[PDB]
RNA sequence: UUUUCGGAACUGAGGCCAUGAUUAAGAGGGACGGCCGGGGGCAUUCGUAUUGCGCCGCUAGAGGUGAAAUUCUUGGACCGGCGCAAGACGGACCAGAGCGAAAGCAUUUGCCAAGAAUGUUUUCAUUAAUCAAGAACGAAAGUCGGAGGUUCGAAGACGAUCAGAUACCGUCGUAGUUCCGACCAUAAACGAUGCCGACUGGCGAUGCGGCGGCGUUAUUCCCAUGACCCGCCGGGCAGCUUC
RNA sequence: GCUGCAGUUAAAAAGCUCGUAGUUGGAUCUUGUGGAGGGUUCCCCGCCCCUUGCCUCUCGGCGCCGGCCCGAAGCGUUUACUUUGAAAAAAU
């Protein structure tokens, strides 16, 4: 089956990084986790990656810190509308003072903070701190 | 018994498991025998009881285990009967009775490659017998 | 896993990253056509066609030498079959099941296997159909079984 | 697991042991082979697994067997790979 | 009057397109190969015991219990020997072993259809997951109609034990227990633990397939494939170990 | 108990499987440079092939010296989503 893909990917980050471990192998490797991974490094979560290449849909490596301490998804995918912000962005992070709600618009993927200052709305689909 | 439908399928299927490990490696020449003794008609031929006669002195080949051996004599004079048997039926008649159609009568091998390395079938077999020999 | 027993396994084919030629071979694209069509003649079927070319004969798959699946050019001439192999051999069981199981009317086993099998005809034929690869007004019955499978 | 070990470039076959869907990249663990015995005296090319008998055109008439994986040729040599 | 122009409709042969197909999921289906298992159906074969019967031999007690008695017995029991018949049943071997969706499944041999796992540089190309409606199977007991009825045995009749004893215990014994054809749909139908998918310790075993190997071992004298030893890769029943 | 519950033993997973509706479903089809707004690359015109995809034109203005150029006219296969406008009785 395995009918979201970034479901099951941010767990075996997220179980890795509490072991002690700093290189992790995730499959299968979707285009919406390279996006993802790209804004939360950098903020300064995690390291550079290495994409290898398959013809099936390939595999992703990661090296990483323990700076981070979880990322999350958030599933289904609600929407989110400028008002309705401050309600999951208070549910969701420890603190208003730092943690990023992720999210997609059409204006692309980046967090809630850069999304207030462009005016966009959209679909929200996990976070981190 | 019943114009060489049946009697050819069944040449198929007994010409198909040549190989395997499950042989019996000895009851195909058998039953190869019986198709034979138990062909008993007519024009038909004399004829293309030939070829069938190659498979199975072919048969009177792939009895054993590998290449590399020597052939218990009375196997040796069964091939030797087979193989002289197989010039009586190849002089006397002359037509050549993997292709060259006629009248019809009673084939169809054209219509897998050529009659006629499969005519050439012969000499490959001597010459193997040579070689056992010389084994 | 499996789609009628609770079973699990993995054996699948896993092919090579490269996709050259490579290199040491012959018979020329065209040369592999010929090659092929004789087979189709015998009642060899597309599975069957490919086993006898990478088996015995040079090929690695009949996909690098050529631009195009082993069906798809029995496809282009006309020659292809009026229902895929996989149909009919799941079609091809259950007769000789249905033949078992009214000479013997005390297996049950065999009663409840064949459950699974034609439950698992109407599901593949609900793949083509929808795709106008079939009729729509095709079934699956008893009759129809018998007269289509011969 | 030492729980810190490298994943981007594993031994030569110390971490290419593993089973072939679960490397980094796929790989089949099979072969051709060039051959040309006595009994056949031509250069034929078959494949390692053959799942069904080869023929042979001389005084035999087979090479191979299929048993339940590789296959198990004969009294012929005949071998290659090659490179692949 | 006739062309012309415009719009519309339909037919042939020919140029120009890089002239048009994303991969094959550590998703599924299907083919192919060699195997595996108390899986199922049908047919067939065998063993000992138990009970009954016949015959032979010896003579007084035999059954049974905590202790007894009912009961059995010179037309003779029990006991020993020999043969025959009936029905039931597959011991020891038989295991934190195997197969099945579950309920379940052990004498021989053959036939009939079915299935898992593994191997594969074969095929198809998303065909999937879970499920109201609806459907198949579903222990034992019970019901209806036939066959059979050794053994055990609810009910019932006795003998004891007990203040009482409709019981535990002993003797006898009907239904039932067995087979064939219809019903019945329930169980502590219990791992008291939904199904599918991902990730996250260590270690030694066992059943099956495949692959790799210093060697002993079988035979025909010699790499057919057998047994034993060592290691590796799958999926399966389980165990041990821990901040 | 949607946010936000629980079902080995405390109340509790249909005996088991098949199966339509319903719900849910893998991967894959574009990036760099001068000017302008903000850093030291990066986020309104354009450029490599594309750049609000096209034409075809003709009627009514803008031009420059009969001739030529560019705004408005059909639209980019269709929706959800998001963002901006319009339109929303009073009292509360």
């Amino acid at each position: 089956v395995r009918m979201n893909v970034l479901a099951d990917a941010l767990k075996s980050i997220n179980n890795a990084e509490k072991r002690g471990k700093r290189q992790v192998l995730i499959r299968p490797c979707s285009k919406v986790i390279v996006r993802f991974l790209t804004v939360m490094m950098k903020h300064g979560y995690i390291g550079e990656f290495e994409i290898i290449d398959d013809h099936r849909a390939g595999k992703i490596v990661v090296n990483l810190t323990g700076r981070l301490n979880k990322c999350g998804v958030i599933s289904p995918r609600f929407d989110v509308q400028l008002k309705d912000l401050e309600k999951w962005q208070n549910n969701l992070l420890p603190s208003r003072q730092f943690g990023f709600i992720v999210l997609t618009t059409s204006a692309g993927i980046m967090d809630h903070e850069e999304a207030r200052r462009k005016h966009t709305g959209g679909k929200i689909l996990g976070f981190f701190f | 018994e019943i114009t060489h439908a049946v009697v050819i399928k069944k040449l198929n299927e007994i010409l198909q498991a040549r190989g395997k490990k499950g042989t019996d490696r000895a009851a195909q020449i058998e039953l190869l025998q019986l198709l034979v003794q138990i062909a008993s008609e007519n024009n038909l031929g004399e004829g293309v009881i030939v070829k069938i006669k190659f498979n199975i002195i072919a048969s009177l080949y792939d009895y054993n285990p590998n290449l590399a051996t020597y052939m218990k004599p009375e196997m040796w004079q069964k091939c030797l009967d087979c193989i002289n048997e197989l010039m009586d039926i190849l002089f006397a008649n002359p037509n050549i009775f993997v292709g060259e159609n006629i009248l019809e009568e009673s084939e169809n091998l054209q219509n897998v490659d050529q009659p006629l390395r499969v005519r050439g079938c012969i000499l490959t077999l001597v010459e193997r017998m040579d070689e056992e020999f010389t084994k | 896993g499996r789609m009628h027993a609770p079973g699990k396994g993995l054996s699948q084919s896993a092919l090579p990253y490269r996709r050259s030629v490579p290199t040491w071979l012959k018979l020329t694209s065209d040369d592999v056509k010929e090659q092929i069509y004789k087979l189709a003649k015998k009642g060899l079927t597309p599975s069957q066609i490919g086993v006898i070319l990478r088996d015995s004969h040079g090929v690695a798959q009949v996909r690098f030498v050529t631009g195009n699946k082993i069906l798809r050019i029995l496809k282009s001439k006309g020659l292809a079959p009026d229902l895929p192999e996989d149909l009919y051999h799941l079609i091809k069981k259950a007769v000789a099941v249905r033949k078992h199981l009214e000479r013997n009317r005390k297996d049950k086993d065999a009663k409840f296997r064949l459950i699974l099998i034609e439950s698992r005809i109407h599901r593949l034929a609900r793949y083509y159909k929808t795709k106008r690869v079939l009729p729509p007004n095709w079934k699956y019955e008893s009759s129809t079984a018998s007269a289509l499978v011969a | 697991m030492p729980l810190a070990k490298d994943l981007l470039h594993p031994s030569p076959e110390e971490e290419k042991r593993k089973h072939k869907k679960k490397r980094l990249v796929q790989s089949p663990n099979s072969y051709f082979m060039d051959v040309k015995c006595p009994g056949c005296y031509k250069i034929t090319t078959v494949f390692s697994h053959a799942q069904t008998v080869v023929l042979c055109v001389g005084c035999s008439t087979v090479l191979c067997q299929p048993t339940g994986g590789k296959a198990r040729l004969t009294e012929g040599c005949s071998f290659r790979r090659k490179q692949h």
